[PDB]
């Protein structure tokens, strides 16, 4: 039974990926205060998504979630270049703390939808994920708005427990 | 191609006419004394380090983001609204899902108030149903104890005083009006204090002619001197229809398959007696839900905001 910590800067798109998962509506997501789980099936696991608000403000509780976190799911507003470093620092501070040691990651470049929408290559080495020999990591494009691209980054997440 | 952003503008009147973006993101940054018009559906906006604007965003399909923002003044329908590090923004809003304010002061709120033809089926392009309207359920992530970092604009504020209809060529061929009686959306209280404890519900159902009554019905319950608190367009199962209508349910189940229902909370002392007359004189063989009296009315609106609450919540 697996662990899946969903987080990310406010607005890039993790509840709306945490409802594509769970197949239901998404036009009706709000920001969210706290903090959402869901099971999930995929590929013969059970995932448990945790869902947490990303907002500046209450970043700090991030921090009570990554108890036996299995994998990280990290997601990224790629249509919008303004918070590249505001992500890009948040991103470089999760893979420090000790709680996340050896925690697969991936990271989804969200909303390729989008016109905008920078794409997996630019952010990768923008990010210069290249660097990142603490653990095992990839970055999917995909969009939580069609579904695109979702299934095959959830692939690479069962491939990696 | 990104002749879809205004960047580094001073002293200008700019905007987009229909057509023009269909439903593409769109980015303001960097302006300051700018009159800024976007008249067609988005997919998101951001706008960032603006002073002293006027800006209006048709429909956007998802979030609008104000960072960094000063003195601004919008008319604007959107799936979020967030802000941040933002001061003295008036805001006219329509927002499918709960207006969220951080790090943010002097936020002033007031319902979305504006019409122009091609501005209906935006709305339906950006996929936002003008009944779904919370703008008044501010929440602010950084409170501040002993003040309030946002309010609501006085009912009595005129949107041309905020976000003045547009007088350049270019943007006037796009006929705008910013008249209570003629805005896409239904003008509602949300959360405005009230005089009166008495509400009434009415549930339409699926239709041609449904949005067309529930108009007409706005405006009459309005005309006799009564508000309009909130609507609902939610999807009613057979389960939902008992809960809500009782034992008048039998009556509705035909009904709840051809789509969404429409639902309307009206206040006022007398509110439910007047729904029930004027129902009962120009809605004759049209079968619509109203609350049988002020003792239930309450109930009524409680059971409707739960189902639905549920059927949007996650
Ligand atoms: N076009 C488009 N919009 C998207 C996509 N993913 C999310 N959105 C939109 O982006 C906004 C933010 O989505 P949301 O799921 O709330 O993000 P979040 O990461 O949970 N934010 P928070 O941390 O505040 O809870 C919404 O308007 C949503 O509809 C995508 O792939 N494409
Ligand atoms: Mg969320």
């Amino acid at each position: 039974e697996v662990r899946i910590l969903l987080l990310g800067l406010d607005n890039a798109g993790k509840t709306t990926l945490l409802k594509q998962l769970a197949s239901e509506d998404i036009s009706h997501i709000t920001p969210t205060q706290g903090f959402n789980i869901k099971s999930v099936q995929s590929q013969g696991f059970k995932l448990n998504v945790w869902d947490i608000g990303g907002l500046r403000k209450i970043r700090p509780y991030w921090r009570s979630y990554f108890e036996n976190t299995d994998i990280l799911i990290y997601v990224i507003d790629s249509a919008d270049r303004k918070r590249f470093e505001e992500t890009g620092q948040e991103l470089t501070e999760l893979l420090e703390e000790e709680k996340l040691s050896c925690v697969p990651v991936l990271i989804f470049a969200n909303k390729q939808d989008l016109l905008t929408a920078a794409p997996a290559s630019e952010i990768a080495e923008g990010l210069n994920l290249h660097t990142i020999r603490d653990r095992v990591w990839q970055i999917q494009s995909c969009s939580a708005l069609t579904g695109e691209g979702v299934q095959d980054g959830m692939n690479w997440v069962c491939k990696n427990v | 191609p990104k002749d879809y952003m205004f960047s580094g503008l001073k002293d200008e009147t700019v905007g987009r006419l229909p057509g023009t973006v269909a439903g593409q993101q769109f980015l303001i940054q960097d302006c300051e004394n700018c009159n800024i018009y976007i008249f067609d559906h988005s997919a998101t906006v951001t706008i960032d380090d603006c002073t002293n604007c006027i800006i209006f965003l048709g429909p956007v399909k998802g979030s609008v983001f104000f960072r960094n923002c000063r003195d601004c003044k919008c008319t604007l329908a959107c799936q979020q609204f967030r802000v941040r590090d933002c001061r003295k923004l008036e805001v006219f809003l329509c927002c499918a899902t709960q207006p969220i304010i951080e790090s943010s002061s002097n936020i002033k709120f007031g319902c979305f108030q504006w019409y122009y033809p091609e501005l209906a089926f935006q709305f339906k392009d950006a996929g936002l149903s003008i009944f779904n309207n919370t703008w008044s359920n501010i929440h602010d992530f950084t409170p501040v104890s002993g003040e309030l970092n946002w309010s609501l604009l006085p009912e009595d504020a005129v949107v041309q005083d905020y976000v003045p209809i547009p007088t350049t060529e270019e943007l006037k061929a796009v006929r705008v009006s910013t008249e209570a009686n003629r805005s896409i959306v239904p003008i509602s209280r949300g959360q405005r204090q009230k005089s009166s404890d008495e509400s009434c519900l009415v549930v339409l159902f699926a239709g041609d002619y449904t949005i067309a009554n529930a108009r007409k019905l706005i405006d009459e319950m309005v005309g006799k001197g009564f508000f309009l608190v909130q609507t609902k367009e939610v999807s009613m199962k057979a389960e939902d229809a008992q809960r809500v209508f009782r034992e008048k349910a039998p009556d509705f189940l035909p009904l709840l398959n051809k789509g969404p229902v429409i639902a309307l909370e009206f206040n006022g002392d007398g509110a439910v007696e007047v729904c029930q007359l004027i129902v009962n004189e120009i809605f004759n063989g049209t079968k619509m839900f109203v609350s049988e009296s002020k003792e239930t009315a309450s109930g009524d609106v409680d059971s409707f905001y739960n189902f639905a609450d549920i059927q949007m919540g996650i």
